[PDB]
């Protein structure tokens, strides 16, 4: 029963951490086209307030 | 779960959580210090 | 002596798997197939004992079949061949098992084509992995078995292999993901960016990146050989499977991992493999201890014997830091004796599974009433399992247990401590295949396993295979002189090496 | 000391002699005597 | 003519790009006189154009390096090699084009013009030194990809993904001309990039705010992690000889216009870029194959694995070494050629079948095995099977990645190749595995196992061509790495 569960469990629960990231990143992928050019203009106001500090 | 008690291994407890854990760090616990033993006494 | 050999016998099969589908009208079920598999097989067996009888000598400890080839001018991809001592017996262990299992795959109707084209490809990578010698070149050995064993234990298997074939996959990545850092970390020490194996032998390392190193080695060494963290992998793997690909399975695939385990962790780095020389025993014994204490309690016919793989297996991880000369001499011998059974086994068991269709201990009380060759083919191989001195088991434990009786920096506790507890573990190794044993024939007739399903006694084919398995291990164990002088001199300089290197 | 190699090449070619002629010994996989393609599934 | 000014003009290092333009003007002409009954003998007179005009780059490669148009066109190896690439990729594109268009229901002259433009551009940006010229080749590859994906009439998927892709293009286009305005102006008014690059070691802030609005347009058409939000919604609706074209062509076209640029540009301010592009790697391949792991549709598969083997070019641009840009090369001449073969087995499957879920894969091993053997074939390819040429690629980028210096990459490339490998193997699993009475509806009534119809056998012998290719590119791969390496050297 240890063999089965303690030590069988731990790989399933990195896949499932692994699957349900994999959901929660892919559910970002919302549609919206603005919100694109939004994300854009955070990632170039980013790139020059992490260079700069 | 189903099918590991079906022929002289039949007990009462077998899926409790309560036992298998403490079992299962028992076990984990005895491994350590055999370990930590093994490598703390030899080359010595 | 100015001949490729041993590069001609790794691509003859990767060459004549290409007539495979080509198959001009059988009309039938494929049986000129293996009509042809069968005598590429023994050409090549031939052709490995006659390139084995005449160039391999017995005097120079170093590589006799010496051949390099310069593949490209690049990054140090060469194609350098060489046949140790320890390594010799391998490869006719591999030819000679990959015939037999070739030979012992007759009921295949379900797509035949791809399963001898992959058996053909697996019988080239299993020679490419004992026959380099490279550290780039190892890896691509070792990476090239990856998809064509999933394959076909994707295509079949036994009941929800499809959530067993995808771990075996990703553990196989796992284990190939530590492979190439820790090559590049020691060939890129210094200078000498070529990657000559005699050349890496001889750099010199820190004390903390030998470590690391040794560290990166055995994560991935133990991913691979089955230790008692990381065997998850193995009931799934070698218990949801068919008979001929399971002879592969448990023969030289397990021992391709004890091989690389020695010859990379002993000659490359010997001043980390005493600290953790401890730690591996340790290892080795509590793997011998819970894999007895695991197959006991389980239902399931093939994972108990699946179990025992490991728990032969840790008598190898017992006798590889034993520090003394017999007791590597013995770890050789123990692989060999351990594929020889589990090979004759497992193809015992997947033949009895087609004549009783159920996996069931319970169910199974009177199938000793109608064949009795079977009773004692399974009687003859358990025996020769447990403990027994006609066979060489007995002889290679015995060599493990004096090689580690005469060690040095383990004086007063740990070599009685661990000659106790491997004591105890061969007391619990022997009883789940007594029961079994005792659980299947020995018993009533049951009217329902005879009306529900007909069994037909075995053939004399069938006792050929089982005697062409079993002569080899009484050879060995009657006379251990002759797989010896094989590899006296080269575990000589590996042990002359190992005590230069260990101080006091 | 006994030596490996005049004893294996003694002993292999009644090895690979003995191969096809086991192998067009059948008889269990010849009629029906069974209902699957050959493997476990 | 006169002989000096024709010396002084040096436009002897420009005829595949003319005879492209000549070959455009004739199927332009064969369009407008014929019609639609003279789509037998266009598309190959176009791969006997192209096939010309990379069968005359072998006087120009044993030539010095020159100038050309006063300061304007630089010629090297590299810009031969990249404009080779992308005739390559356009000569697959056409020989998977060819059935599709006339089964979607377009003329295919109206596309294979805007095709011919499209590389004529890509074989002008693969030199561009000057920086209007930059401009003005992106634009036309801008306006190329704008053009291409609204092919389909009124289909619904399409067009609603050509208009975030416009605004999207847009503003990337924006930010990069913005930042092209500002580099322009930092300097003292010169535009050739070595008189840019001489006046520009004072390190100042609107150096730094111009890198990145330049890096923004420039990543954009490389299409990393923080603008790869087009891609997912694109790949899916435009059509498949297209966004066939786009996952190789202007990818190339980008990774060659952001090398030539920070070369040409910025050898003073490496280390300030090296950090931020191991920040873009890092994201970029965990983000691909961490995503890719749940995607259902396998186009949207496709699509994601782009972003996530992406990400591995990017490890020989962080480094600083020779072998870097050497990993680069090999892996998108072995990526051109695994790109053109799963986008040819999907175009079979597609126009044989009609939609192409993941699900609906099961029973190919006994319809037509030909198609799932070049798929697999393909596929273990892009996974990185040793017996073929990805792994090796994939091996040399690792050497170079920890010959460096830079561990780290290479473990999180080894990890997320190890995470990726599952969803790799999951089209094979669905192909080769799945026994019968198992598939799904639409598998049981093949009629069409043998080719017989309108321009199929270019398209079987561009597929058969492609696994010959890749299948002996891995085992015998020694001129390759000599002419990558003799075309590396040059760059400072
Ligand atoms: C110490 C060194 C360790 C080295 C090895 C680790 C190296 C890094 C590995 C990278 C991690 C991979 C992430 C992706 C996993 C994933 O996609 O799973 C998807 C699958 C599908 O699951 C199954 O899938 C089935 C459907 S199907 O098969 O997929 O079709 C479904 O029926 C079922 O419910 C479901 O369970 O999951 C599995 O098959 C389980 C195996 C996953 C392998 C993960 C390896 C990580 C091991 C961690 C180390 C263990 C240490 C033990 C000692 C403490
Ligand atoms: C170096 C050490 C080597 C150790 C080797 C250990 C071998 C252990 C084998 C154990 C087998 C157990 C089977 C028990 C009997 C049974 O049920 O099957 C009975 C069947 C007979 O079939 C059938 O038997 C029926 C008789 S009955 O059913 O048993 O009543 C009969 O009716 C019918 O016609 C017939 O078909 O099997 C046979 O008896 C075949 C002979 C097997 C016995 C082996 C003899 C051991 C010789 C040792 C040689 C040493 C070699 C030294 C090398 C240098
Ligand atoms: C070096 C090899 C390492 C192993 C890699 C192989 C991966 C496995 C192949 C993919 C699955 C292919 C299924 C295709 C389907 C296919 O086309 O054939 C399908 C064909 C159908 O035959 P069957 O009689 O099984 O048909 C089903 C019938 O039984 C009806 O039920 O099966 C064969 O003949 C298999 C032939 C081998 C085909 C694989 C050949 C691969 C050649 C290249 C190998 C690599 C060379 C590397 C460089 C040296
Ligand atoms: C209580 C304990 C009892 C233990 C007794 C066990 C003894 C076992 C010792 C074996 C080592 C023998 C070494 C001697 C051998 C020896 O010294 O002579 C070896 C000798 C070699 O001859 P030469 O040296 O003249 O040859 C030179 C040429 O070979 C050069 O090419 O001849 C052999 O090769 C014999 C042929 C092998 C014969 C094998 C016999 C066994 C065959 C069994 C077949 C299977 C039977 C199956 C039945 C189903
Ligand atoms: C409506 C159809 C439009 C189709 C395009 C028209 C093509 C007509 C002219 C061919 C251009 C190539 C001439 C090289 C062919 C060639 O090598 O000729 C030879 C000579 C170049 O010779 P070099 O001085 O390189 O000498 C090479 C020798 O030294 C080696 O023996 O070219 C000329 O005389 C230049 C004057 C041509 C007239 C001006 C043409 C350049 C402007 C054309 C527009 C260029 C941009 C086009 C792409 C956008
Ligand atoms: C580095 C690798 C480069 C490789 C590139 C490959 C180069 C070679 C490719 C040739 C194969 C193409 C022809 C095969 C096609 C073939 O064999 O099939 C014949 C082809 C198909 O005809 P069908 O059989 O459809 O004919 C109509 C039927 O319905 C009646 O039977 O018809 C042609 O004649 C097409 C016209 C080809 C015209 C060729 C070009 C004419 C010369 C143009 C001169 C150009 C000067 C340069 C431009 C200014
Ligand atoms: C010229 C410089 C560039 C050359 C580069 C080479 C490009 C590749 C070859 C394409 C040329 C056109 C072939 C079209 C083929 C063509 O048009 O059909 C020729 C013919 C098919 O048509 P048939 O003439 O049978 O059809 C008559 C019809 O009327 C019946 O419906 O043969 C086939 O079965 C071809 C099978 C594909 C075979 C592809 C092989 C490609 C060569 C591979 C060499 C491999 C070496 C392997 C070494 C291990
Ligand atoms: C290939 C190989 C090898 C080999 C070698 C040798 C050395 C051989 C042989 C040897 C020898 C020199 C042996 C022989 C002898 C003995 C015998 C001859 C025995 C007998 C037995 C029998 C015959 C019986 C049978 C049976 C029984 C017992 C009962 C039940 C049933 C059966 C059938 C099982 C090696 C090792 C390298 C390893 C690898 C592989
Ligand atoms: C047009 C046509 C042809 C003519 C097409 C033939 C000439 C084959 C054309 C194949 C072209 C020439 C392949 C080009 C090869 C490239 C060099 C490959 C490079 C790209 C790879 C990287 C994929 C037929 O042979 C035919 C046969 C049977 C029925 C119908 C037809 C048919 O309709």
């Amino acid at each position: 029963e240890v063999d089965y569960n303690v030590v069988d469990g731990v790989v399933n629960l990195t896949g499932f951490v692994t699957m349900v990231t994999g959901e929660g990143l892919k559910y970002l992928q919302n549609g919206r086209a603005q919100f694109y050019a939004l994300i854009v203009l955070l990632a170039v106001l980013g790139f020059v307030i992490f260079s700069v500090q | 779960a189903t099918d590991f008690n079906r022929g002289i291994m039949k007990f009462d407890g077998a899926d409790s959580p309560a036992m298998i854990a403490i079992s299962a760090v028992l076990i984990l616990g005895f491994i350590a210090g055999l370990i930590w033993w093994a490598l703390h006494t030899a080359y010595a | 002596s100015t001949f490729p050999w041993l590069t001609t016998i790794i691509l003859f099969p990767i060459v004549a798997a290409l007539a495979i589908p080509f198959i001009p009208d059988p009309t039938g079920k494929g049986r000129p197939i293996r009509w042809y598999a069968l005598a590429v097989g023994l050409i090549d067996f031939a052709l490995i004992v006659y390139a084995f009888t005449n160039f391999y000598d017995l005097n120079t400890p170093g590589m006799q079949l010496w051949e390099s080839y310069d593949w490209i001018p690049e990054i140090g991809l060469r194609w350098s061949v060489g046949a140790d001592g320890l390594s010799m017996p391998l490869i006719l262990l591999t030819g000679f098992i990959t015939t037999l299992a070739i030979l012992a795959a007759w009921p295949v109707t379900l797509k035949p084509r791809l399963f001898y084209f992959l058996m053909l490809a697996m019988y080239g990578g299993q020679i490419a992995v004992f026959a380099v010698q490279d550290m780039l070149v190892f890896f691509l050995a070792w990476e090239l078995e990856l998809i064509p064993v999933y394959l076909l234990l994707a295509i079949w298997g036994g009941h929800k292999r499809q959530y067993a074939a995808t771990k075996f996959i990703l553990y196989t990545a796992g284990s190939s993901l530590f492979i190439l850092v820790a090559g590049l970390a020691m060939a890129f020490y210094g200078d000498t960016v070529s990657f000559d194996m005699q050349t890496l032998a001889a750099k010199d390392y820190a004390l903390g990146f030998q470590l690391l190193v040794y560290a990166g080695f055995l994560v991935a060494y133990g991913v691979k050989l089955p230790i008692v963290p990381l065997h998850t992998w193995l009931p799934d793997a070698h218990g949801e499977a068919t008979a001929p690909v399971h002879m592969l399975l448990a023969g030289i695939l397990l021992k391709m991992g004890g091989y690389a385990l020695i010859r990379m962790n002993v000659d490359m780095l010997p001043a980390a493999h005493a600290k953790f020389a401890p730690v591996l025993v340790i290892l080795g014994v509590v793997n011998i201890i819970y894999a007895a204490l695991t197959s006991y309690a389980q239902r399931n016919l093939k994972r108990k014997i699946a179990y025992s793989s490991i728990s032969h297996i840790g008598f190898v991880l017992i006798g590889i830091a034993s520090f003394t000369n017999l007791g590597m001499s013995g770890a050789v011998l123990q692989m060999v004796s351990h594929g020889l059974i589990g090979a004759s086994l497992f193809f015992l068991v997947g033949a009895t599974y087609d004549r009783t269709h159920t996996l069931i201990l319970e169910e199974m009380g009177g199938v000793g009433q109608k064949m009795k060759k079977i009773f004692a083919m399974f009687t003859a191989c358990s025996l020769a399992s447990l403990a027994l001195p006609g066979m060489s088991g007995f002889v290679a434990e015995l060599m493990v247990f004096i090689g580690f009786a005469t060690s040095d920096a383990y004086s007063l506790p740990f070599r009685v401590i661990v000659v106790f507890l491997a004591a105890v573990g061969v007391i619990l190794t022997p009883i789940y295949l007594l029961s079994m044993l005792r659980e299947i024939f020995y018993g009533p007739e049951n009217k329902e396993l005879v009306e529900h399903e007909a069994l037909v006694d075995a053939e004399p084919r069938e006792v050929f295979i089982i005697a062409c398995l079993l002569v080899p291990i009484i050879g060995i164990g009657l006379y251990p002189k002759l797989l010896t002088q094989i590899y006296d001199a080269t575990t000589g300089q590996v042990i002359a090496r190992a005590r230069e290197v260990l101080p006091t | 000391v006994i030596s490996v190699k005049p004893i294996l090449l003694a002993m292999t070619p009644v090895f690979i002699l003995l191969c096809l002629f086991f192998g067009t010994r059948n008889g269990f996989y010849d009629t029906d005597q069974y209902h699957g393609n050959g493997s476990a599934h | 003519d006169l002989v000096t000014l024709a010396g002084q003009l040096n436009a002897g290092t420009i005829l595949p790009e003319t005879i492209l333009i000549v070959t455009l003007l004739v199927v332009l002409l064969a369009d407008l006189i014929q019609g639609r009954q003279a789509d037998r003998w266009t598309p190959y007179f176009a791969i006997v154009g192209l096939g010309g005009a990379i069968a005359t780059m072998i006087p120009l490669w044993t030539q010095p390096a020159t100038i050309s148009f006063f300061g304007s066109f630089i010629s090297d190896h590299l810009s031969l090699f990249f404009r080779g690439l992308i005739a390559l990729s356009a000569l697959g594109t056409i020989l998977m084009s060819i059935r599709y268009v006339e089964q979607t229901g377009s003329s295919l002259g109206e596309f294979m013009t805007i095709l011919l433009t499209a590389t004529v551009g890509g074989m002008f940006i693969a030199g561009a030194q000057e920086l209007v010229f930059i401009f003005v080749a992106l634009e036309t590859l801008s306006i190329a990809s704008y053009l291409l994906t609204g092919y389909t009439k009124r289909d619904s998927r399409s067009n609603e993904a050509a208009l975030k892709y416009l605004l999207i293009g847009a503003a990337s286009s924006a930010i990069f001309l913005y930042g092209s305005s500002l580099l322009y102006g930092l300097s003292g008014g010169h535009t050739q990039l070595p008189a840019i690059a001489q006046a520009l070691s004072s390190e100042s802030l609107g150096l730094v705010v111009a890198l990145v609005f330049v890096i923004a347009g420039i990543s954009f058409k490389i299409s990393a992690v923080p603008f790869h939000q087009w891609t997912p919604d694109v790949y899916e609706g435009a059509p498949t000889p297209v966004v066939a074209f786009l996952s190789v062509g202007s990818k190339a076209a980008g990774f060659a216009l952001a090398i030539r640029f920070l070369t040409l540009a910025f050898p003073s301010v490496t280390d300030q870029w090296q950090l931020i592009f191991t920040v873009l790697a890092i994201l970029s391949m965990i983000l691909g194959n961490v995503v890719a792991l749940a995607q259902t549709s396998m186009k949207r598969m496709l699509a994601y694995s782009s972003i996530g083997q992406a990400g591995f070019v990017m490890i020989g641009f962080v480094v600083g070494t020779e072998a870097g840009y050497a990993s680069m090369l090999f892996y998108l001449l072995v990526y051109l050629f695994m790109n053109l073969g799963a986008f040819t087995c999907v175009i079979l499957f597609s126009l044989r079948t009609g939609t192409d879920q993941i699900s609906e894969y099961a029973g190919l091993y006994q319809k037509d095995p030909l198609l799932t053997l070049g798929l697999s074939l393909c596929l273990l390819s892009l996974g990185g099977i040793p017996p073929l040429a990805g792994f090796f690629g994939k091996i040399y980028l690792f050497w170079a990645g920890w010959q460096a210096g830079a561990y780290g990459l290479v473990l999180l490339g080894l990890l997320t190749s190890v995470i990726s490998i599952y969803y790799y193997i999951r089209v094979v699993k669905m192909m080769v595995v799945k026994e019968p009475q198992e598939m799904s509806e639409a598998v049981r009534n093949y009629p069409e196992v043998s080719w017989s119809s309108f321009g199929l056998r270019p398209l079987q012998v561009g597929l058969v061509m492609t696994v010959i290719a890749t299948s002996l590119a891995g085992i015998l791969a020694n001129p390759l790495f000599n002419l990558v390496n003799t075309a590396v050297w040059d760059v400072p």
